[PDB]
């Protein structure tokens, strides 16, 4: 892709587009951390934070015990990429979108998705670490 | 380089209607000329002595974004010979002459331009070629040429306006068949002069999916034009034709 | 019983909290409004549900 | 005939300051023929034409290739001020200031062409 | 107004209708040499310009037509071959070009390397043993 | 020599000027070409000064 | 390891040559040349052993149809002096009818 | 007189041992125009001989 | 053990390594490298392959 | 077996002129250099 110098993604500039995974969202509202504010404190930069219909569908498929996380997810000031695919499998949706464009920072916490996107080059991973967020492979932070 | 007088041979390219002319020390791209013997903008043309009236015109990729995309390796271009093509941003009709030659005598090419002097050049080109019809009107207001343009199968877009996605949105909402192919040429420096190019292309593709297409391909035609991208999508379907 | 597929769509991104009231325009055909629980009301047109 | 005429309030002066900056940075081309050749080669990032030239057909032919190749072109109404801004000690009527891969002049160009695309 | 008809009832297509009727290849041996040259043009420009390695099983296409560049109206003093260089075949142009001595030199180097020790060397050793 | 190349480049410049004037006028005039031909004759006298 | 030796440890050992009083007999065969010879001779012996197995396990009553459309190896007795065990292969030339020879001779 | 006009093809075919052309301008003569194929060739020979006479 | 002058001057090493890693970049993707030359269009100077698509499939 | 008597086709074969012998020699040289080049390229790629 354009703006890619040997697994250094020159395309990501503040404002950072950060994709959310269901696991990262549930665990951050559990660890009582403001999502945009803590992400901005972790990256020192302006972020727009996006959530897909697949992630929203998995939070809704989970029962009413996650009503608080569903409300925080549907906080209005965040963009929503609607998806054009069938299975509503959020891991494959995120990996397909990232392989297509490769600008976002994936924010996830489960080791399977973490390895699956460490395989592809040039995508930073944000993960919760019980005090704050921690960004993995971003060269500028 | 490809000096005038060198002998080349002409093979058909994978797309229906474009030929690749290979020979000697340079291989180039060409389309079948509709009116023989008369160049449009001073381009080199190839003559073939069939065992006269048949000649090809050399397509300058640095000057035409469509030729740049086809050398960049588009999967398809949707414009078979005989398929109506609405061309938005038909400034002076160079690439429009090439597209009219690709479409051929049985189809049509609807060249929509806006500037009047480029319009004069386009009028000359359309007097020469009988399958292109010219329309001098602002592409943002398709209610002007809704009386002229019928249901085309391909929409080319070569406008660099900040309202590019909305322009192609209304023009496709009014003049594009079910499952209608389109190509758009996106210039990052004009879409968002502050932003990086990959993010600009992602934003424009998302705006098109809001405007009801479905993107099937996107390439960065890098060795011919800096910070460009050609995005191929289909209108309101997943396959192209039906 | 094979072709019973009744679910069509979801009107945009929905609300933050729950949908507790809604009403249609008995004069029109594609005008609907829904008032949520946090105190936001939204007016949707049914032709474009984005 | 010069419908993208730049207005008085300080847009003309931002244009002239940017032209002088580009002349110092050597990222600038002066003269009608050199503007024509730079636009044909496609290096032109922006182009400014005088509006008070002896007959306007010259800086009328430049917008033809300018519109054919889609570059932002403006008219400034003072060729002597254009020459004094380019630093020529002679009157220019056509200036094409080009693009490099790295400067801050490129950022000034981006802001300026955003303004003139709003003008058009 | 209405005449008797004439009954004219007594594989691969001749003309590609979808590409404006390009004729089938009349495989003259000059055309075969030209197609060998076009598959071989990584060697013709010796080292100075490389090409994308397009190598199929058959190097003849199914549809071709030999042509000539006519003219560029913008370039006509150096972008135009003289009359004494307008050759009929591409391989005639290549032989009339330069570096044919370079081809011959490289060919002699490869010939020496391949006749390195094959049989003349062994005949030499056998004579030096028998003497 | 060099005078032929000099006057040829000069004549090409004046020719392009005449072309753009006579094309981009609506109904063109003659005195601009008369002034240009006068400049050509004065350059002819200038090269005669040699 | 590999960083636990000096460059003088890494220094290559030179290969001696044939003595000059014996250079006429050819090159001095060292280990690499010997391996070349062993591979070549073992390969040829392998193929010859497989052919011997085949000639031993030949059924004497086989019948293909190349036996109807070829000219078998025969024996030394039948083939005469020019007898190699191989079957003669078709050079492609053939017998030409009189009409075609008339046409070719008219052109000549 | 049969192969007047077809000299290029004639001499190329003779120097390459190809088959010589059958006729020349006698083709665009009228009387051979009624035939087709081999009868056209035979009329070409006979018309050449009678034209010489 | 013996080293190079490129290793003896730490700026030159990061000049020679960068220029070499810039050269590898042109061998995988493509760089713009100026538009059409001043001579005009002399054909797509290195080959045109028909059966190759290079678009990012969305 | 290599034939020894000259066939009638070999006798009636035409002699070939200077331009065609030049082109044949050129094709021989170009084909040989192509073969050695493609062999070296395949060997290096096998090593990688
Ligand atoms: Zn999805």
């Amino acid at each position: 892709p354009s703006s890619m110098f040997f697994e250094h993604n020159e395309a990501l500039v503040p404002p950072y587009n950060v994709l959310v995974d269901t696991n990262f969202l549930s665990r951050t509202v559990g660890a009582k951390l403001p999502l945009l504010e803590s992400a901005m404190d972790c990256l020192y930069a302006s972020v727009n934070i996006i959530i897909t219909s697949c992630v929203m569908a998995e939070l809704e498929k989970l029962g009413p015990r996650y009503r608080v996380a569903l409300m925080i997810a549907r906080d209005e000031r965040w963009q929503r990429l609607t998806c054009d695919h069938k299975g509503t499998y959020a891991d494959d949706c995120i990996v397909d979108r990232v392989q297509k464009h490769r600008i976002y920072i994936v924010a996830t916490n489960d080791r399977d998705l973490k390895r699956r996107i460490r395989k592809i080059p040039g995508v930073p991973i944000m993960s919760v670490q019980k005090g704050k967020y921690a960004i993995e492979r971003l060269p500028g932070a | 380089g490809a000096k005038a007088g060198k002998k080349v041979i002409v093979e058909p390219h994978r797309h229906k209607g474009v030929f690749v002319a290979r020979g000697g020390k340079e291989d180039l791209l060409c389309t079948a000329n509709l009116v023989p013997g008369e160049s449009v903008y001073g381009e080199k043309r190839i003559s073939v002595e069939t065992p006269t009236k048949t000649e090809y015109r050399i397509w300058n990729p640095f000057r035409s974004k469509l030729a740049a995309g086809i050398l960049g390796g588009l999967e398809t271009i949707y414009m078979k010979p005989g398929s109506k093509v609405l061309y938005l941003g038909a400034a002076s009709g160079t690439s429009v002459s090439h597209v009219a030659d690709i479409v051929g005598p049985t189809g049509a090419v609807y060249a929509v331009e806006f500037s009047h002097r480029s319009g004069r050049d386009l009028i000359n080109m359309a007097t020469r070629r009988t399958n292109v019809i010219p329309i001098v009107e602002d592409a943002r207001k398709p209610m002007a040429y809704r009386m002229l343009v019928p249901m085309v199968d391909v929409i080319f877009a070569d406008v660099a306006q900040p309202d590019q996605a909305r322009i192609v949105g209304i023009n496709a909402r009014l003049f594009l068949k079910q499952g209608g192919g389109l190509l758009i040429s996106i210039k990052a420096s004009c879409i968002d002069s502050t932003a990086p190019p990959e993010q600009v292309f992602a934003s424009e593709v998302q705006k098109l999916r809001e405007d009801k297409f479905f993107p099937k391909e996107q390439l960065t035609l890098e060795p011919y034009e800096r910070d460009h991208a050609m995005v191929s999508c289909v209108y309101l379907q997943k396959e192209f034709e039906g | 019983r094979m072709f019973a597929k009744p679910f069509l769509g979801q009107l945009g991104n929905g609300h933050v909290q729950g949908v507790y009231s809604m009403c249609k325009d008995k004069n029109s055909l594609n005008c609907i409004a829904s008032g949520s629980g946090d105190g936001v009301v939204k007016v949707w047109d049914l032709t474009t549900r984005d | 005939a010069a419908w993208p005429k730049a207005e008085d309030p300080a847009l003309v002066q931002e244009l002239l300051d940017c032209v002088q900056q580009a002349s110092h940075y050597r990222q600038l081309k002066k003269g009608a023929n050199e503007t024509t050749k730079s636009v044909n080669r496609g290096t032109s990032e922006l182009v400014i034409l005088a509006a008070d030239t002896q007959p306007l057909s010259i800086v009328l032919h430049i917008p033809l290739i300018c519109e054919e190749k889609n570059v932002p072109y403006v008219y400034v109404p003072s060729k002597v001020a254009l020459g004094r801004a380019c630093g020529v000690s002679r009157a220019v009527i056509a200036v094409s200031l080009t693009s490099n891969e790295a400067s801050d002049l490129n950022s000034k160009i981006r802001a300026l062409r955003d303004k003139v695309e709003r003008l058009a | 107004e209405l005449s008797v008809r004439v009954p004219q009832l007594p594989g691969p297509p001749d003309t590609l209708s979808d590409w404006y009727n390009i004729p089938r290849t009349n495989l003259t041996p000059e055309l075969k040499r030209d197609l060998q040259l076009l598959r071989m043009r990584d060697v013709v420009a010796m080292g100075k310009q490389f090409f994308k390695k397009d190598n199929r099983k058959d190097f003849v296409p199914e549809y071709c037509q030999v042509g000539t560049i006519i003219a560029g109206a913008t370039d006509g003093v150096s972008g135009r071959l003289t009359r004494k260089e307008r050759k009929r075949t591409i391989v005639e142009e290549v032989l009339s070009s330069d570096s044919v001595s370079k081809y011959k030199r490289k060919y002699h180097e490869i010939q020496e390397h391949k006749k390195s020790g094959r049989k003349g060397y062994y005949k030499k050793l056998m004579a030096a043993r028998k003497r | 020599p060099k005078v032929k190349g000099r006057i040829s480049r000069y004549l090409a410049n004046k020719c392009s000027i005449a072309s753009r004037i006579d094309n981009f006028s609506e109904k063109p005039t003659r005195h601009f070409g008369e002034v240009l031909r006068q400049q050509l004759e004065q350059r002819l006298e200038w090269y005669a000064k040699g | 390891m590999s960083s636990l030796r000096h460059a003088i440890q890494r220094r290559a050992h030179k290969e001696r040559a044939q003595p000059l009083e014996r250079q006429r007999l050819g090159i001095l065969e060292k280990k690499k040349d010997y391996r070349l010879r062993a591979r070549d001779y073992k390969k040829k012996q392998a193929v010859l052993k497989s052919l011997r197995q085949k000639a031993a396990e030949r059924n004497e009553d086989e019948f293909y149809f190349g036996m109807m459309s070829r000219k078998g190896p025969g024996s030394a007795l039948t083939r005469g002096k020019g007898f190699t065990g191989t079957v003669d292969g078709d050079r492609g030339n053939k017998a030409l009818s009189v009409e075609t020879v008339r046409l070719l001779k008219t052109q000549d | 007189i049969q192969i007047l006009g077809a000299e290029k093809a004639l001499f190329r075919a003779l120097k390459t041992k190809h088959a010589t052309p059958k006729y020349g301008i006698i083709y665009h003569a009228s009387l051979v125009g009624q035939a087709s194929g081999p009868n056209k060739g035979k009329i070409a020979r006979q018309l050449a001989a009678k034209i010489a006479l | 053990p013996n080293r190079k002058k490129e290793q003896r001057n730490p700026r030159v090493k990061k000049r020679k390594k960068y220029e070499e890693k810039q050269k590898k970049l042109r061998s995988v993707k493509a760089v713009y490298k100026g538009g059409e030359g001043p001579g005009g269009y002399q054909g797509e100077l290195s080959g045109i392959k028909t059966n190759l698509v290079k678009s990012v499939k969305l | 077996k290599p034939q020894k008597k000259e066939t009638y086709m070999q006798k009636r074969a035409v002699v070939v002129g200077r331009e065609e012998r030049k082109l044949r020699d050129l094709m021989q040289k170009l084909t040989t250099i192509r073969k050695e080049k493609i062999a070296k390229r395949k060997a290096k790629k096998e090593a990688q």
